[PDB]
């Protein structure tokens, strides 16, 4: 299991 | 109509076009973003096991833990998608 960012501009 | 960007992603190919062509639908059928997102999440269920989590929205972040080949986080247009098994 690996761990993910994410953030709309 | 909506233009698809796929921004960040560890899924197939074929996976990823579904994701794109399952939130194309849901769009049609829904505006709130919850009932988008639910429409997406069981239909991920039904079709590759559960256990999918969706959101959608125009302004979030995030920071989540996905099986090794099942996240996507894309555009549709200006709202965002993040799709993953956990």
């Amino acid at each position: 299991q690996e761990d993910k960012a994410t953030q709309t501009l | 109509d909506r233009k698809a960007v796929i921004k960040n992603a560890d899924m197939s190919e074929d996976m990823q076009q579904d994701a794109v062509d399952c939130a194309t639908q849901a769009m049609e059928k829904y505006n709130i973003e919850k009932d988008i997102a639910a429409y997406i999440k069981k239909e991920f269920d039904k079709k590759y096991n559960p256990t999918w989590h969706c959101i959608v929205g125009r302004n979030f972040g995030s920071y989540v833990t996905h099986e090794t080949k099942h996240f996507i986080y894309f555009y549709l247009g200006q709202v965002a998608i993040l799709l993953f098994k956990s």
